[PDB]
C-alpha cells in the first residue's frame, strides 16, 4: 500500500510571550492513511486535556489535523508534539520552538 | 447543503 | 472575491474493530461548517461555523438523513472495492471523496467537482463537462457503469448548478461579516545568525485569511525558489493562518535581500526587509 507520513509543525496561535496566555497547536498533515496518535508534552508528560479539528484532507487527498491546548509559555518550560503513525517506527517527538 | 442522492460504487 | 463549497467524504473500513467509520466535514472556503462522525455517541450533523447555526430543524434533519444513508452506502462501496481490487478482509481501506462548487467575484458558477479516492489513490471523478467520468482502472469502470446507469452524472450537474450554488450563496450572505472578509497578514522579518559567515533571515506571515497567500524571497530582485524554505501554511486555530518562508544569506549581505507578499487582503502587495 502507498503510505504517506505526517508533516509535522509545533507553534503558537499568538506571538509566543513569556507569562502570557496563548494555544500550542501541533498541526500534522500530508499522513495516509488517516489513523494518528498525536499528543502535546509540558516537560516530556502528556497534557490531558488537548482539543483537535475533525478529520478531512487536502486535494493531494492527504490528511490533515489541529491538535491544540490552552499554554503559558515561560522561560524554562519545555513543549513538544509528539505523532505516531502507520509509517514511523517509533513516536516522533518535535519541540516547540518559539522563532519556528 | 450535500448532494442528496447516494449511489454504491 | 471567488468563492467555493466543498464537502469532503471519508469512509474507513477497520476489520475486527467494528463497522466502517463515515465522517463528512463541510467547508466555504477555508471555513468548516458542519460535520457528521458516524462514531458519535449520537451521529447526527452539527454546527461548526455561528453563520450555520440560524438553519432550522428541518435543515439539520435533512442533511443527518442523507449522511446516514450515506454511511450505509460507503459500507457497501468499500466491500464492493475490496472485491474488484480481490484484496483480503484483513486489510484496513479508505474511500475518499470531494465534491463541490466553485464561483466566480460575480457569483456565477465556474465549474463543479466530483472526485473519489481509494486507498489515497484516484479512483474516478466527474469531468468538468459534468456529464461524464474518468476511472483510473478496470476496476473504477466497474463503478462507471453503475453510475451510468443510475444517471449520477445527471443527478450531479443539477446539484453542481442549482443547489449547490444556491446554499453557497446563502451561506456566503448569512456569514457575509467572515467569508467575506480577508485579513491581511501580519508581516515581520526575523534575523537568525548559524555562524559568523551565514544567517537566516525569516519572513513572517500571521493571522490571515483565506489561506492562499504567496511568500518569497529575492536577492537582488531575481527570486530564490531553490534557497527558500517555505513551510506548508498553518491554522492558527481561530479561523486565520499562519506562514514563514526563510533564506540562508551571508553575514554582513542582508538588504541584497527582500521577502514580497501577496494576499487578498492586502491594499497593495509587501515588500520587506530585515529591519536591524
Amino acid at each position: 500500500m502507498i503510505q504517506r507520513t505526517p508533516k509535522i509543525q509545533v507553534y503558537s496561535r499568538h506571538p509566543a510571550e513569556n507569562g502570557k496566555s496563548n494555544f500550542l497547536n501541533c498541526y500534522v498533515s500530508g499522513f495516509h492513511p488517516s489513523d494518528i496518535e498525536v499528543d502535546l508534552l509540558k516537560n516530556g508528560e502528556r497534557i490531558e486535556k488537548v482539543e483537535h479539528s475533525d478529520l478531512s484532507f487536502s486535494k493531494d487527498w492527504s490528511f490533515y489535523l489541529l491538535y491544540y491546548t490552552e499554554f503559558t509559555p515561560t522561560e524554562k518550560d519545555e513543549y513538544a508534539c509528539r505523532v505516531n503513525h502507520v509509517t514511523l517506527s517509533q513516536p516522533k517527538i518535535v519541540k516547540w520552538d518559539r522563532d519556528m | 447543503l450535500p448532494f442528496d442522492k447516494s449511489t454504491v460504487m | 472575491g471567488s468563492h467555493s463549497m466543498r464537502y469532503f467524504y471519508t469512509a474507513m473500513s477497520r476489520p475486527g474493530r467494528g463497522e466502517p467509520r463515515f465522517i463528512a466535514v463541510g467547508y466555504v472556503d477555508d471555513t468548516q461548517f458542519v460535520r457528521f462522525d458516524s462514531d458519535a455517541a449520537s451521529p447526527r450533523t452539527e454546527p461548526r461555523a455561528p453563520w450555520i447555526e440560524q438553519e432550522g430543524p428541518e435543515y439539520w434533519d435533512r442533511n443527518t438523513q442523507i449522511f446516514k444513508t450515506n454511511t450505509q452506502t460507503y459500507r457497501e462501496s468499500l466491500r464492493n472495492l475490496r472485491g474488484y481490487y480481490n484484496q483480503s478482509e484483513a486489510g484496513s481501506h479508505i474511500i475518499q471523496r470531494m465534491y463541490g462548487c466553485d464561483l466566480g467575484p460575480d457569483g456565477r458558477l465556474l465549474r463543479g467537482h466530483d472526485q473519489s479516492a481509494y486507498d489515497g489513490k484516484d479512483y474516478i471523478a466527474l469531468n468538468e463537462d459534468l456529464s461524464s467520468w474518468t476511472a483510473a482502472d478496470t476496476a473504477a469502470q466497474i463503478t462507471q457503469r453503475k453510475w451510468e446507469a443510475a444517471r449520477v452524472a445527471e443527478q450531479l450537474r443539477a446539484y453542481l448548478e442549482g443547489l449547490c450554488v444556491e446554499w453557497l450563496r446563502r451561506y456566503l450572505e448569512n456569514g457575509k461579516e467572515t467569508l467575506q472578509r480577508a485579513d491581511p497578514p501580519k508581516t515581520h522579518v526575523t534575523h537568525h545568525p548559524v555562524s559568523d559567515h551565514e544567517a537566516t533571515l525569516r519572513c513572517w506571515a500571521l493571522g490571515f485569511y483565506p489561506a492562499e497567500i504567496t511568500l518569497t524571497w529575492q536577492r537582488d530582485g531575481e527570486d530564490q525558489t531553490q534557497d527558500t524554505e517555505l513551510v506548508e501554511t498553518r491554522p492558527a486555530g481561530d479561523r486565520t493562518f499562519q506562514k514563514w518562508a526563510a533564506v540562508v544569506v551571508p553575514s554582513g549581505e542582508e538588504q541584497r535581500y527582500t521577502c514580497h507578499v501577496q494576499h487578498e487582503g492586502l491594499p497593495k502587495p509587501l515588500t520587506l526587509r530585515w529591519e536591524p
